[PDB]
């Protein structure tokens, strides 16, 4: 329809899985820290 | 059948003594996927120009495909082998014809059609999804090019165009109807007539997760489509991901079936009106494809109603898709297929891309059997592999302000 | 073929592999009752029978994977399927089930027919052609084959006369099976036994079918927003289909869409020539912006008129493959295109949107 | 809740009997009779429970006649409830105008649920 | 009398003192500019002037207790006002500066004309009777005294057609001044004196007054919900007012409205002879149901036919009663009631309703 | 808030003074430029409260193309602040760009409403 801009540099440089894996262990890591401390608290 | 005529070119013809109409034509390859931005469009005006010669009594018409290219002569069975020898003719005096060519007319003709897709809410929105899935590759360019691009190109060219592509290493003579083979393939051979060439490597293409949103608040609908990155016409899961799209098939609210088609979504979308009508598709290219739905929601307060649902009915084909729902879908399918490939211009349209595209065409019947191979299991393992959690593309063209931004749907793609 | 009920059975085998069955209803078309029965009565046909409701039959018809549709016709009301080979006696005595023993629930009046029909008529008539045609065959055929095509809330249709106009009609005359890629022994054989076999052989109280009572001369303007249509009509008869087959053809026509021909050099201009049981429209339609079409209708005018016999000759065989195109399972179509020269003096005129803009008939 | 399609099985199941139908049914009209809300002006399918789908659609079905008959029934039964006072026995509902007017359209409404529950689960 | 510009001033005693001025734009009605024009540009006269804002004026008056509105008719554009006889000075000034230098800004255009528009024309439409008479006029004055007497989105204006259109239009000698029970001498001072002294003779590059070209013979048809009306239309020189308005008295006109006549003895019909400057229409309708108008339609036909020439005599008186109940201030009226015979077989009909019920033109 | 016409008045009233000019109108650009919203893409009237009646009216009856270019002006000033940065001074809206668009119909409300006000008070 129309040129998009260029994400070239934008761009990640991990697979499709390796990304997503990444960030979903990130997320479950700050979500099981939460769990630690309020668990302390 | 095939016959491989001197010159290399192939004929592959699929004649059945049922067919109404016979048609016969030339398709070169190299669509938009083949051009860059500044001579986007070249292919379909080219296309074009040759299709608007003197027909001597057949249909000539263009195709202008994403990937391929071509000029077919719809005719009555009996006068079949004439509009072979027109299009040979057509193409072995291409380079003439597109030299003594005035591409003013054809020119405004082309813009008109690229418009004609900018008008169009789906034509516009599924435009759009592909050029933003695809972005920074030849494959997101339009089929019929820009109204800008248009305009900017010229007959040198055009002759560039079909000096590197029409070879005959990268083209191909389909044909289906009511004629004896032969007879066609010795009246083209005799009068077909092109430089040779090695086949142009086809430019590649990786699919990018992204959004794009023409919001548009004059229009009366929200036409949105979210798609994922499907299966090309190589990959096996090409009937897979068929009949996993059809698992959510189509719906139209006004349609006097509405309260009674068998998806869950279509069930589930009427308890607020919450959509007007969708379509779920498996779009296939060579080799990369996109797979996901259109949609046209009425009511604008229920964009985000909408995709939610859907992509949760999606997230249930990883999980709970039930062997009715595959066998439905699978019936479905073989139905689709079967329906595409009645009419014979639909045929000779089918031959040429999969002979140029993958190289061999399934036959009608090696799909039946392909189709009904699949399990339950092998839709869920397809939903895994390809749908769940994976990068989503979205276009919406108007009244999408309800429509939420790309992490929310893309979330939504995971959510059990 | 046919049973005692004198219900004609064709069939003929397929190419794409799929039983693409069919019933034409002759003459419970839009030309037959009061304006716009016949669209509630198709909206009617799949719903609620005897034997299985909407929701049982059309679940069914997906897992088996068939396709099913009814469209309202002038001529007839067609009752399309479309199915695997092994799935026909199935459809079939649905299709039986339909013919016979619709229920006309009220609820699926209120429900499934009105609302469905409004809004097929209310997105129909957006087009500025199809309004255009429709008032051209108003204005053309003034009765049977000029009513509307679908139903309007200006002529008020209540579900008693829909249930009485399935009944008195759908009779075994009345009908006509016709199915590609179907033995035709098959098919006899189920459509022997299925719901087929209790119709009666005529309606007693209706079906008195109106002579056609062509009207030329006349025009007609439609104002309506958005794109603008002119429209010229010539009436043809049915022994003269071939001659303007080839003239459509020859200019340009619906069916066949490719540039390079004489009506195609201007923008939104098209032919088409309407072919009914006992009379036929030759459309001439311009579409888009009223300044474009009102010079548009002119020069597609004197384009018709002008054809050289040589290209009109030429045309013969464009024009037998717009035939063959148009003989569909549900339109079987038998028209010899001669290139005899085919006159266009006779026509009726109808305008639509700026009609501040577009031409008058006195204009041509 | 119970269903009238359910209701309507119990129903039928007691009256093709005999001797169940002859002991039931002369309890069932004085049951009905001491009910007390036909003195109110109330048909017994005005009580139905109007708050569920199946219901709802029942009475969206219904005919024009019904609807404006049940309006105005519901409504003096509201006003009677209001101001405390009944019905005299010349003006409340007779027996026979109990005519279980609205049951039709309640099992055409269970009976769509029921088959669409049945083939969701084919 | 007359000014400089050529403005011609009428002022004669009134009954009731109140002073009716009126202003009568000779040619700027819905017969001059495009479809519609005149209908926005009445909306836009009494808005915002050069002088006094919408919110200003119309306080200021309803202050002074007078009345104002802007009719549209297909020959003149009326502005009439109505206000004690203490209060010419400052209405005529008003006016003056609504013929000139008014605002025309779009956010009027926008928020207070198109939407007011809209309405009113979808009010006036849902009458079937007055649907009937414009499809009438278009069809009988095919341009000029046929455009739509309101502004249709069929064909669309914008601000500058409506802006250029008062401009070249409201010129010295396109304009009457009208009043009733305001002294002559005090009017033609005041208008002297007001903003009407600065307008143009005639406009410089519009009012190219076209031919009427009355068509005869002709039939439309419109679609409608709710209630149906057939009308039946004689275009007649300005020379025959006379026969028709006699005619009309004799058999039922709207301006009497009264039993006993022979058109009110069936339900729903009437009769009225609208008059042009150079041309005018008589309309005899019917309304109401579809099968009450089908017989009402073909009675009333009958009935204005065969009417006692002596029964027409008699009718003088009537219809010189009937052209002085019309003769208003806005619209003067100078027709001598003569009971010479006037024909009806050359009659136009339009039908709106249920048209599957309405009778053709052949059918009478 | 300070009703735009009043904004105006004194606008001219400094205006029509050669001194107050000479003085002010250097610093009026210096102002309008450390300002920093013109970095942002916004011109002047981009900046003005919008959540009154009178402005309201005002946006409302923007023309087409104006209410477009102001539309995206807004959605740029958002993106800028919401990535922490600034357009280059080549893409920044020049001194003469920033060309008090809205105030006209910003006038034109207020004038009708204090007519209205006035006449209310008659």
């Amino acid at each position: 329809n129309y040129q998009q801009p260029d994400y070239s540099s934008y761009l990640n440089n991990k697979s499709g899985q390796g990304s997503r894996n990444f960030t979903y262990f990130m997320v479950g890591s700050m979500g099981l820290l939460s769990a630690a401390g309020a668990k302390s608290t | 059948k095939y016959t491989t005529l001197s010159n290399g070119v192939t004929v592959a013809t699929e004649t059945n003594p049922a067919a109404k109409t016979s048609s016969v034509g030339l398709f070169f390859g190299a669509g938009s996927r083949s051009e860059h931005s500044h001579s986007n469009g070249i292919s379909a005006l080219t296309t074009n120009v040759l299709a608007s010669q003197s027909a001597k009594g057949s249909l000539l018409t263009a195709k202008n495909d994403r990937e391929f290219n071509g000029i077919i002569a719809q005719t009555t069975n009996d006068n079949i082998t004439e509009a072979g020898k027109l299009i040979a003719s057509i193409a072995s005096n291409a380079v003439d014809i597109v030299e003594k060519t005035d591409l003013t007319k054809h020119k405004q003709y082309l813009s008109a059609q690229a418009s004609a897709v900018e008008a169009d809410p789906k034509s516009k929105v599924l435009s759009h999804l592909y050029s933003s899935a695809f972005q920074g590759y030849s494959l997101a360019l339009p089929t019929l090019g820009t109204t800008e691009s248009v305009e900017n190109l010229e007959n040198q060219d055009s002759l560039r165009h079909l000096a590197k592509h029409l070879v005959n290493n990268n083209t191909v003579i389909a044909a289906s109807g009511n004629f004896d083979h032969d007879k066609l393939a010795d009246a083209i051979e005799a009068n077909l007539k092109i430089a040779e060439g090695v086949k142009p490597e086809i430019k590649p293409a990786s699919f990018l997760g992204s959004e794009v949103r023409m919001r548009d608040d004059t229009l009366p609908k929200a036409y949105i489509s979210i798609a994922v990155h499907g299966e090309g016409l190589n990959s096996p899961n090409y009937y897979l991901a068929k009949v996993a799209a059809a698992i959510y098939g189509d719906f139209y609210l006004h349609s006097t079936i509405a309260k009674f088609t068998s998806p869950k979504l279509a069930s589930i979308v009427q308890e607020y009106n919450i959509v007007e009508s969708y379509n779920h598709y498996s779009k296939s290219f060579s080799d990369t494809g996109i797979w996901g739905y259109y949609a046209e929601i009425a009511d604008k307060f229920t964009v985000d109603d909408f995709t939610h649902f859907s992509l949760k009915e999606w997230n249930r084909l990883s999980i709970s898709i039930s062997e009715a729902e595959v066998a439905r879908a699978k019936a479905q399918v073989k139905t689709a297929l079967a329906k595409e490939l009645a009419n014979s211009f639909a045929v000779t349209s089918d031959i040429a891309e999969k002979v140029l595209l993958v190289g061999h065409r399934q036959s009608l019947r090696e799909a039946f059997e392909k189709i009904d191979a699949i399990k339950v299991n092998d839709v869920k393992e397809w939903g895994k592999s390809k749908v769940w959690d994976r990068d989503i593309v979205i276009s919406g063209t108007g009244l999408i302000e309800d429509l939420l931004d790309y992490n929310r749907n893309r979330n939504e793609m995971a959510m059990m | 073929s046919s049973i005692p009920n004198s219900v004609k059975i064709a069939a003929k085998e397929s190419a794409t592999d799929l039983t693409k069955l069919s019933v034409i209803i002759n003459n419970a078309g839009s030309k037959t009752g009061k304006s716009g029965v016949s669209h509630l009565l198709s909206k009617f046909t799949f719903l609620n029978n005897g034997a299985k409701s909407a929701l049982r039959f059309t679940r069914e018809s997906e897992l088996l994977g068939g396709t099913f549709e009814s469209k309202v016709t002038r001529d007839a009301l067609i009752l399309n399927t479309t199915f695997l080979k092994q799935d026909l006696p199935y459809y079939v005595e649905a299709l039986g089930n339909v013919v016979s023993n619709t229920q006309f629930a009220p609820h699926e009046f209120n429900e499934i027919v009105l609302p469905t029909a409004n809004a097929e008529t209310k997105l129909a008539n957006a087009n500025p052609a199809f309004k255009g045609v429709e008032k051209l065959h108003e204005i053309t055929f003034r009765r049977g084959l000029g009513n509307p095509l679908f139903y309007n809330e200006s002529t008020p249709i209540k579900l008693e006369e829909v249930a009485q106009f399935s009944k008195e009609q759908f009779s075994g005359e009345n009908i006509s099976i016709v199915a590609e890629g179907a033995n035709e022994e098959d098919l006899t054989k189920f459509v022997s036994e299925s719901a087929f076999c209790y119709l009666p052989s005529s309606s007693s109280n209706g079906a008195k079918a109106l002579p056609t009572n062509t009207f030329t001369g006349q025009e007609a303007r439609v104002p309506s927003s958005g794109a603008s249509s002119a429209l010229i009509g010539i009436p043809v008869k049915p022994a003269d289909f071939g001659k303007y087959e080839v003239l459509s053809a020859a200019i340009g026509t619906s069916t066949l869409p490719s540039t390079s021909t004489p009506l195609a050099q201007i923008p939104g201009a098209t032919s088409h020539l309407y072919k009914y049981q006992d009379a036929g429209l030759f459309v001439i339609s311009v579409s888009g912006e009223a300044s474009q079409v009102a010079q548009g209708i002119k020069q597609a005018k004197s384009v018709a008129e002008s054809v050289s016999s040589s290209a009109l000759s030429e045309a013969v065989k464009a024009a037998e493959l717009s035939v063959a195109l148009q003989s569909t399972v549900d339109s079987p179509l038998n028209v010899k295109v001669v290139a005899e020269e085919a006159p266009i003096s006779k026509f009726n005129y109808v305008a639509v949107g700026d009609l501040d803009v577009l031409p008058y008939a006195d204009e041509l | 809740v119970q269903s009238m399609t359910s209701v309507v099985k119990a129903a039928n199941f007691i009256l093709a009997r005999p001797t169940l139908s002859k002991i039931i049914t002369p309890l069932a009209q004085k049951f009905t009779a001491y009910a007390g809300y036909r003195e109110m002006g109330l048909k017994f399918n005005d009580l139905l429970l109007e708050e569920t789908p199946i219901m709802q659609t029942a009475i969206k079905r219904l005919p024009s006649e019904l609807n404006y008959s049940r309006n105005f029934r519901i409504l003096t039964a509201h006003q009677l409830a209001l101001s405390h006072q009944l019905l005299p026995a010349e003006k409340a509902v007779k027996p026979e105008e109990d005519d279980n007017y609205l049951i039709p359209y309640i099992l055409e409404a269970e009976k769509e649920a029921f088959e669409k529950a049945e083939l969701d689960n084919i």
